[PDB]
């Protein structure tokens, strides 16, 4: 009793945004690529090899958005031949795997750094930062290939308008065709989102349970109380935190009570950026990754007629917001990265 | 793994009310679209009433306003309600079906690509004077 047809068009709302984002994006990652390379030194911060890589994939993406800005503008008309439609598409997914793979190497930096599972000679942090960055780019390009090979152009539906689209006609037969849509889709998001995002959640966890316990400096005599070491000479064993130390405890060095101590909140900015990145990363990339995952569950749990169409005319949006998640890391480094903000003022002056 | 069986069409006289089921199997609304053709014969094959991505249904200029078409994912069946029938609509009707595309394309029915998709025997309709 049920039929399938689009929602009231958004006009040029998306292609507008697409250009806005190409505009801010090409100019915003343009910087964090100079700011990291304006520095020539071995004063490159650990988590900088990944911020560069983050900028490059966000960049190679947003440069193509003039292409996707017209195609969505002429209501799906691709006048750029099969090559670009292949290649341009191929770079949507390249960026998406890279952006994920960076944001966890960005995080696996802070786990290696801020928990140090092995001793510091064997921690090999630059290499683990740098071997990470190489095999990163090789995955995100390799596993992005079925979108290079299979995406073709073609006027579906008899309408005098070309469409760029995934064509399972090499790989599939007409009944198994939806299978390759589903498998190549649950691959993408799985490797693309659920594996990375839980990794970053896994990393983000172990960081807090060691970040958990707090050092404490004696405000009068200077002695610092680390909960790993403790003060076992005075009864209070290691691994204990400060508020549990019996309230009769006093400074081992001078003997003022707990009344005069001072928790150090060791100002880290590397970690605080890496989450604001991730928590907006996983806020823009969740929609597109929730719906594509419901709709390929939606052919294979048999969702009502209502739903499948819903999730189809929902999608061009979720694409478009997850697409902006590129031209935001440039803004986030501004509102939050010290090394970044400073490296800007500096060039400014000179001219 | 996909079958389509046309049932409903015999002989009716002008101005009649026919309705033609295309009971479908293996197909999914989610992955597949549905449409109707016909042959005279002595002529060619011609699209009648399809189920499109963009417009609700793309009728042909001749059958427009007379035929009504509907899907029913519940029992998975495509319909063709023919009202006020013309003898030039004397012909044998088949239902096809076609795969759509990853929503990255727009869930677009591949109507044109090849119409070497899921077909059926056709059912034949006869309109006399
Ligand atoms: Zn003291």
């Amino acid at each position: 009793e049920c039929e399938y047809t689009d929602w009231k068009s958004s006009g040029a709302l998306i292609p507008a945004i697409y250009m806005l984002v190409f505009l801010l994006g090409t100019t915003g990652n343009g910087l964090v690529l100079w700011t990291v390379f304006r520095s020539s030194r071995e004063k490159r911060r650990s988590a900088d090899i990944f911020i560069a890589s983050l900028a490059v994939a966000d960049l190679t993406f947003v440069v193509t958005l003039p292409l996707w800005a017209t195609y969505t503008y002429r209501d799906y008309d691709w006048p750029f031949g099969t090559f670009f439609c292949k290649l341009s598409s191929y770079l949507i997914f390249v960026n998406m795997y890279a952006s994920a793979f960076c944001l966890t190497g960005l995080s696996f930096d802070r786990y290696l750094a801020i928990v140090r599972p092995v001793a510091n000679a064997r921690l090999r942090l630059r290499v683990s930062g740098a071997v990470a960055t190489a095999v990163l780019w090789v995955l995100a390009a390799l596993l992005a290939m079925p979108v290079m090979v299979l995406r073709t152009t073609g006027d579906l539906e008899n309408t005098n308008k070309v469409q760029c689209y995934m064509d399972y006609s090499m790989v599939a037969t007409v009944s198994s065709e939806w299978a390759w849509e589903v498998g190549l889709g649950v691959s993408s998001t799985t490797v693309g989102f659920v594996v990375p995002f839980t990794i970053m959640l896994t990393c983000y966890f172990f960081i807090a349970q060691t970040i958990a316990m707090k050092k404490y400096t004696c405000t009068v005599c200077g002695y610092i109380y680390n909960p790993e070491d403790g003060d076992p000479d005075n009864g209070v064993n290691p691994g204990t935190d400060f508020k549990d130390i019996p309230d009769d405890w006093v400074c081992p060095l001078c003997g003022v009570g707990k009344d005069q101590f001072e928790e150090v909140e060791e100002r880290r900015r590397l970690l605080s950026i890496i989450v604001v990145l991730v928590v907006t990363f996983a806020l823009c990339k969740m929609p597109y990754h929730l719906v594509k995952t419901l709709y390929m569950l939606g052919s294979l749990l048999h969702w009502p007629c209502d739903f499948d169409l819903f999730l189809m005319n929902i999608f061009p949006y979720c694409t478009c917001i997850s697409y902006v998640n590129s031209c935001l890391n440039p803004f986030l480094y501004a509102f939050f990265d010290p090394r970044f903000r400073q490296a800007c003022t500096s060039m400014l002056l000179m001219g | 793994q996909v079958q389509l069986v046309e049932s409903g069409g015999g002989s009716v006289q002008s101005g009649g009310s026919l309705t033609l089921s295309c009971a479908a199997s293996g197909s999914t609304y989610s992955s597949h679209c549905m449409g109707w053709f016909r042959q005279a014969p002595g002529k060619e094959r011609e699209g009648v009433a399809l189920m499109t991505r963009s417009r609700g249904t793309s009728y042909a200029d001749s059958v427009k306003g007379r035929f009504t078409i509907s899907q029913d994912n519940t029992k998975n069946i495509l319909y063709l309600q023919m009202n006020s029938l013309k003898p030039e609509d004397t012909a044998m009707y088949y239902c096809a079906a076609v795969p759509r595309a990853g929503i990255e394309s727009g869930a677009y029915c591949k109507w044109n690509m090849k119409d070497s998709g899921s077909w059926g025997q056709g059912t034949q309709v006869t309109v006399s004077s």
